[PDB]
């Protein structure tokens, strides 16, 4: 997250951190989710493509922090790992970038909801923000485009939904953007995600209710001048959400 | 590699 605030999970407790485990027994953070069930935690094929054998992940829930325990958290196995079929990627932009994976823990137990652990609900279908509404996003990701390391502690910050017309034109993304992404930045570009806040939440609030809005997915850079932050717009996947949540 | 997409990718 590039400018925002530092946050904890309880301001965003369906927020899943999702690591790799490597040959040799290293653990590397991946990609941000969120829990839309006790199950089950979605977020971004682009995450996974490259690795995608389910025993490579761990997913925690109820932290705040990166490379240090939160009192509370949970840590779960990857039961099942389920990629989009219809995933593409160009130069920049990936289609169709959502993933499932379903949580089980050493003692074969999902997620059991408190303080630092809660459920993020489903939009209802083509149901969006009018655009300039402001959502916020949250994740582990750079804070410079520039930096090397990750931070520690969790952030958020605030973006404004973009239209498809205006994320369509040249000096923004052309055709690179279809109907299935939504786009959303700062006005004075100064806030935004960033590398390692994929998979993560974009949330809004739609008729009083917090709803995971969208996915974080892609962008040329990060707080760049026309250049916004791509979303999987999760309103125009609920058949597939709905169909492999099993 | 230094931005969104690549996360988690062999070649970066």
């Amino acid at each position: 997250i590039i400018g925002g605030e530092f946050t904890t999970i309880e301001n965003q407790p369906w927020f899943a951190a999702i690591y790799r485990r490597h040959r040799g027994g290293s653990v590397t953070y991946v990609c941000g989710g969120s829990l839309i069930s006790p199950c089950w935690v979605i977020s971004a094929t682009h995450c996974f493509i490259d690795y995608p054998k389910k025993e490579d992940y761990i997913v925690y829930l109820g932290r705040s922090r990166l490379n240090s325990n939160t009192q509370g958290e949970m840590k779960f196995e990857v039961e099942n790992l389920i990629l989009h079929k219809d995933y593409s990627a160009d130069t920049l932009a990936h289609h169709n970038d959502i993933a499932l994976l379903k949580i089980r823990s050493k003692e074969g137990r999902c997620a059991q909801p408190s303080r630092t652990i809660q459920t993020i609900a489903l939009p209802s279908m083509y149901n969006d923000p009018q655009f300039g509404t402001s959502c916020e996003i949250t994740g582990f990701g750079k804070e410079q485009s520039t930096d090397y390391l990750y931070p520690e502690q969790l952030k958020m910050t605030v973006v404004k939904l973009i239209s498809h017309r205006e994320c369509q034109q040249p000096h923004y993304y052309g055709s690179e953007v279809t109907t299935k992404m939504l786009c959303a930045a700062d006005p004075q570009w100064k806030t935004d995600s960033c590398q390692g806040d994929s998979g993560g939440p974009l949330v809004c609030s739609l008729q009083g209710r917090m709803t995971l809005t969208g996915i974080v997915s892609w962008g040329r850079g990060c707080a760049l001048k026309d250049k916004p932050g791509v979303y999987t717009r999760v309103s125009h996947f609920l058949p597939w959400i709905r169909s492999h949540t099993k | 590699c230094s931005a969104r997409g690549l996360e988690n990718h062999a070649a970066c």
